[PDB]
Formats: structure tokens, C-alpha cells, sequence
């Protein structure tokens, strides 16, 4: 079984530095060509940097080209991306992948970098309270919102995962002040709510952050 | 590098994406497919079909599966570098579905924080193209609200949509009718919400 | 470094525009004023325009839009060692909807002798400006092999129109049969498809 | 009897350089801010670059990154922009303006158009969008010119000399990704006038010193 591991994401400064990894298994990067490509939020895959199987050197995109340096380990089979000089535009998730020759037919699982200058916070969580104003037919809307975090990723639940149907939770957008914000939202009958509660649980693990925030009229 | 380009297909259609060489010297071209969350799949094309299109390549998809609706990218090497094209996002067509619209005062506890953020839920629509005007005194607001919408629902194919107007708590307090207008394909008019501050 | 956003409105409708501000505190602002191919123009406002700092965002207040205040707004910041326009916010006159009238175009013969092929749909005046086009040939749904650009709104009815152009080699052209654009659009209760037969 | 005119303005390949120049009316450049702005196709205005009064200090955007150097000639009374290592996403309409609570750019020049790009000057080939049985409904019919595969912009589309503007729509160009641009030029007319009237599009390409006229006749 061929599998690619990852590790070394995280969050830093601009600047500032990472080392990524990439545990092989099931085969060795002697024989392989080994990529790394990364995907910002919301954006298409970009290439970034691959080495050759036989001898090193190496190939890099004009967006990278003299800040990051990749590197493998032949003993002990792991491909390094050394990222240098980070920007806010190096934000994305970073994926290792294994060329046969064709094209990279395995992936490893990926991992969130993130360049910034804001310090890890946690969310404050407010209720979108459900009202007699705020129905269609029989259905009522709530929710809760999770305003400024940082950094990705928040999850979100609801009742501790009892409630699932009509569970909206929505992409994090990135605002002006550097911190992210979301909102899950639910849609229930209007005649539960008398005799239901309703609890966003919202866990933030990059400040270790949890919170539960019941939501009423 | 950009947002995805996208295709509205049903299950059952023939689907044909393109991909321009732009100027490679060899047919080195590679497919990838991607679901939400998770990593890309190299295409191992029997329904997948490649092919080259004058100089160009395509990748044609005799009959959509629920399970082929995702976002396709095309790969070039050269082989001393590689390039991913754009992505292009295959989406599932169904009926035009009117959105049902709800909007969400600021708490009391968030007024206490010293900020006012306005909620506008847009909620199981069709097609995914929607716009949100917010009005604050009946003032057609620009440049301080924000979208996001959901991937499409798994059972009705459907969208939902939030439009966040974010306010100072001063600001707030300043004015009393907040409102949002939804406009979409399936709305003869706008369907306001709106409530009094207090 | 980002299109403009877009703002649906009426005259005599009041516009209010926040400039989205940065690390600002102190900061100052100037707004501008910008209509199709022509240079930004700044504005002087107090007195139709007026404006205001709420917080460390700038306002713009339109009280009465006047047929002549429909244009794209931008915002210009400005602090020690820092001068940034904001995104343009485009307020487009609102009216009612008005469904497309569609044509397709097959190449001309004149460029099938040259060796190429270009496929036309003309999407004409349409409101609102949101509007799908969607390729067909012979019923495969095309993607990627297309391209479209839309006119600013007109001054005659305030309609926007749209081309979209089908691009393929001449060979790849001669051997499919039917060729087909599908129009998606408000004022349209089902999709309007215009198609032709090649060679007839 | 303020007056800002630019000019320098047209194709270069990247890495290459480039000199804009904004020639001063009705005040001289010693005694205001003059500042260059930019607009890409179909995007907001970008602040590139500013040169102070008096002392001539100056001022760039981070996309710039001393790449770009402005300056000032107080005797010729003239503004430049100095561009070196230039990108494609440099390729924008160029302003330069006079800076002067209510302050702010309040004249500005017409602006010059910068291409940067690895393809080469190319005039278009004119094929026409002929109407028919297909391209007419209730009265009116629909006809047209596509230009195509020229570069750099601009191109100028009028229809019979310019006797023609009503139900005429000339959309923006597009950037194909051969790295050419194309257009269309569209009008609708009555029906009736397909027999009796003529409908030419006279296609202008000022780059390459092109002129082509194009009869659009029924198939
Ligand atoms: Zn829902
Ligand atoms: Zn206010
Ligand atoms: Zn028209």
C-alpha cells in the first residue's frame, strides 16, 4: 500500500520560516520523482517545487524560485520542503505527491500553512436567535455565528451532533483585520422550539478554544 | 491562482473540458479530479475519454455519475516544470428552487463586545447565483458586507447563501431599520427582510 | 486589483459607500467618480454628496441618486508611508427585467477557407446582467473552448448585452453536426437553445 | 486651462522597460503632488507612484518594488514614469493626475495604454456576422464583424463611416489564450433594409496601421 504523510504546517509570521515533511510508505523516493503542490482557500492547485529520483536538483516555480528549497532523506524515506522568507500569499494547504512515469497518482493528506501577522485567538461565539419574524411556513431559522479567530480551522456541531439535517455551516471568510469569521445556521420547526434546545458547539483546537453557546428566542 | 470556472450538467450528460496548450512543444498533459476537503485524484482513463482538439486537450465524460460532479484541473509538463490549468467545477442542475430568506439582529452580548454584525440567511436555492443589497434608514449600504455560500446539498442539490453586514456599535446604534434585499432567478421581485432596531 | 462590485438602484434612491479602511486611525480620504472610458473624476462633497468617518471607516453618502450619479466609486486612502484606492463600487441603474433576444452565428465561409472556425451566440439587450451561456455540440456540454464579454449598461433602455464566441480548429469543427448555444436568464421561465445544422 | 497629457505609452516584452511621460498645461509640476495610477481591463484604479512638490521626494506601491522610478523635469515641465523588469500584470491603462478636506487628484491626464506581453504586433483579419432566416425573429435582424487574433489593443470598430450608431453594440475585446485579442461588432436592423441597405464595418488597428473595410452581406 503506497502512502504519503505529512507534517511540518502550522503558522508564522512573515518572514519567518517552516520545514514540511513527507512520510513515504510502501515504496521508496529513490525511484520517484516527488512534487509538492499547494491550494489556497477557495483557489486552484499551483505547482511548487519537484526533485529527481537518480541525483537531487531541483525545479521550482517562478512564484518560489529562491525562497523555498526541497530536499529528500534516501535512508530514511522522506521528502523536505525548507520554506524561507514566507509571504501572506504562501497561505495554503500544501500536498506532497508521488510522479510515476503518469502523473501524481498519490497524495498525501495535505497540510494548512498559514502567513500572517495576527496572534492566535479564539472565537467569540453570539446566537442568531430564532424569531416569530423569522419563519417560512412552519420552518424557523438560528444559528450561531463565530466571529474572529485565527487561525483556520474552526468545526462546528450541533446538540453534539444529535442535530445534522438542515445544518448549514458556512465557508470562513477572511476579513480586513487579518481574524476569520463564519456562521452555522439550522432550519427546524417553528413548534420545536418551545420544547427543544439548541446548541452550537464550536471548537477552535489552534488557541484551544470550546465553546457552547445554547440558542433562544 | 484563480477561482474555478463552472458547469452546470445533469446526470447523464456528456460533458466535454477543454484545455489549451499554451506553448509546450509535446502532448505531456495530465487530469485531475478534486472533491471539497479533499486531496486531487489522478484520472486513470471508462466513461473518462482524452483526447486532443486541434492542438489543444480535452477530457470528455460520456455520462455524468452523481459521483463525477467536482472540479476538474488540467495538467501540462514540460519536464523540467509543471502548470495547472484553472479548475473547472462540474456542478449538478436541478429545478430553479426560490430562496427563503431570514435575517438575524446582533445579540445583546455581541453590542456588549463593541460590534454590530447583521445576518442575512439565504436558504435551499437554485441556482447558486444570488445577490444580497443591504439597506440601513432605507441607505443603500456598499463596501461593508460580505457572502459566503455553502457546496452544493448532497440530497436536493441546492444552495444556501449569508451575507454578514458588520457595523461598529456606535454606528449601530445610530440608525434603526436594518434590512436585506435578495434578488435570484427564481424571485419575480425582491424578497426584503428587515427588522427595528430596539 | 479586484472588478468592482455591483449596486442595483433607482433615482432618487440614497447610496451610502463605506471605504473599507486598514491600519488607518490616521488616516485621510478622497473619493472619485468613474464612468466607461473615460479618467476618474474627484468628487467635492460637504452638497448631493456628503460624507462622513464612522469609526476608522470612511463614508460616501449619495442623498438623491441622480441619473448622472450612475458610475463606479472608489475610495482613496491616505497615511505616512501608505496610499491604497479601495474596490469600486459600480451603481447601475435598476429596471425591469427584460429577457434576451438570441442569435448564433456559424463561422463564415470566409474564415473556414483560412483554416479556422468561430462559432457565435449574441445575447441582446438583457436585464439584469447576469446571464448563463452554455455550449452544445452535438449535445456534449462544452467548457474551457469558449469565451464572452458583455457591453456597459446601454444609455437608449439601460439593457446589457453579450457575445460568447466558440473557438475550435477547422477539422474539429467539420466533423460534428450540430453546434448549439443555451441561454439561462431572469426574464426567461426556460432556457432559450439557438442551434444550426453544419452545411445548411 | 489645467491640462494633463501623457504619452510613451504602448507594447514591451517582459523584463523589458518602458518610459511614460505626462506633459504639464496651465500650472507646472514643482508646485502640486503628481501621482501615476492604473487601471488593468475591466479592474479597479491601483495607486502606482507619487512625487512630492518643492523637494520631489517620492513615494511607490509595494507592486512596484523599485522597479519603477518617478520623477519630474520642473524646466519642461513634465512628469515620467520610469518602468524597468516589467510584467504582464503591469498591463493596464496608465493615468498620471495633479493632486491639490475636499483635496484630493482633481485633474487628471486621458491616460496611455501599456502591453506587456511575448507576442507581436499582428493586424486583425475581418470576417463577417452574416444575418439570415435564423438571425431575424419578428422584424429585425441581427449582423455583425468579428475581429480577430490582432494585438495589442486597441481596435476601433465604426459601421458605415459613422452614419451608423443606433442598436450597435462593439464589445470589449478579449485576451485569447494564444495571447491575441479578438472583438465583435454587432447592430440590428430591419429586416426590410437587408435587400436595399448596405452595412459596412470599417475596422481600425492603429498598432499595426491597419484600415479594413468589410461588407456584411446575407449568406
Ligand atoms: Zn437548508
Ligand atoms: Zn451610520
Ligand atoms: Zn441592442
Amino acid at each position: 500500500e503506497v502512502q504519503l504523510v505529512e507534517s511540518g504546517g502550522g503558522l508564522v509570521q512573515p518572514g519567518g520560516s517552516l520545514r514540511l515533511s513527507c512520510a513515504a510508505s510502501g515504496f521508496n523516493v529513490y525511484y520517484y520523482y516527488i512534487h509538492w503542490v499547494r491550494q489556497a482557500p477557495g483557489k486552484g492547485l499551483e505547482w511548487v517545487a519537484s526533485i529527481s529520483p537518480y541525483y537531487g536538483y531541483t525545479s521550482y516555480a517562478d512564484s518560489v524560485k529562491g525562497r523555498f528549497t526541497i530536499s529528500a532523506d534516501t535512508s530514511k524515506n522522506t521528502a523536505y520542503l525548507q520554506m524561507n522568507s514566507l509571504r501572506a500569499e504562501d497561505t495554503a494547504v500544501y500536498y506532497c505527491a508521488r510522479w510515476s512515469y503518469s502523473g501524481m497518482d498519490y497524495w498525501g493528506q495535505g497540510t494548512l500553512v498559514t502567513v500572517s501577522s495576527a496572534s492566535t485567538k479564539g472565537p467569540s461565539v453570539f446566537p442568531l436567535a430564532p424569531s416569530s419574524k423569522s419563519t417560512s411556513g412552519g420552518t424557523a431559522a438560528l444559528g450561531c455565528l463565530v466571529k474572529d479567530y485565527f487561525p483556520e480551522p474552526v468545526t462546528v456541531s450541533w446538540n453534539s451532533g444529535a442535530l445534522t439535517s438542515g445544518v448549514h455551516t458556512f465557508p470562513a471568510v477572511l476579513q480586513s483585520s487579518g481574524l476569520y469569521s463564519l456562521s452555522s445556521v439550522v432550519t427546524v420547526p417553528s413548534s420545536s422550539l418551545g420544547t427543544q434546545t439548541y446548541i452550537c458547539n464550536v471548537n477552535h483546537k489552534p488557541s484551544n478554544t470550546k465553546v457552547d453557546k445554547k440558542v433562544e428566542p | 491562482t484563480q477561482s474555478p470556472s463552472s458547469l452546470s450538467a445533469s446526470v447523464g450528460d456528456r460533458v466535454t473540458i477543454t484545455c489549451r496548450a499554451s506553448q509546450s512543444v509535446s502532448s505531456a498533459v495530465a487530469w485531475y479530479q478534486q472533491k471539497p476537503g479533499k486531496a486531487p485524484k489522478l484520472l486513470i482513463y471508462s466513461r473518462f475519454s482524452g483526447s486532443r482538439s486541434g492542438t489543444d486537450f480535452t477530457l470528455t465524460i460520456s455520462s455524468l455519475q452523481p459521483e463525477d460532479f467536482a472540479t476538474y484541473y488540467c495538467q501540462q509538463y514540460s519536464y523540467s516544470l509543471v502548470t495547472f490549468g484553472q479548475g473547472t467545477k462540474v456542478e449538478i442542475k436541478r429545478t430553479v428552487a426560490a430562496p427563503s430568506v431570514f435575517i438575524f439582529p446582533p445579540s445583546d452580548s455581541q453590542l456588549k463586545s463593541g460590534t454590530a454584525s447583521v445576518v442575512c440567511l439565504l436558504n435551499n436555492f437554485y441556482p447558486r447565483e444570488a445577490k444580497v443589497q443591504w439597506k440601513v434608514d432605507n441607505a443603500l449600504q456598499s463596501g461593508n458586507s460580505q457572502e459566503s455560500v455553502t457546496e452544493q446539498d448532497s440530497k436536493d442539490s441546492t444552495y444556501s447563501l449569508s451575507s454578514t453586514l458588520t457595523l461598529s456599535k456606535a454606528d449601530y446604534e445610530k440608525h434603526k431599520v436594518y434590512a436585506c434585499e435578495v434578488t435570484h432567478q427564481g424571485l419575480s421581485s425582491p424578497v426584503t427582510k428587515s427588522f427595528n432596531r430596539g
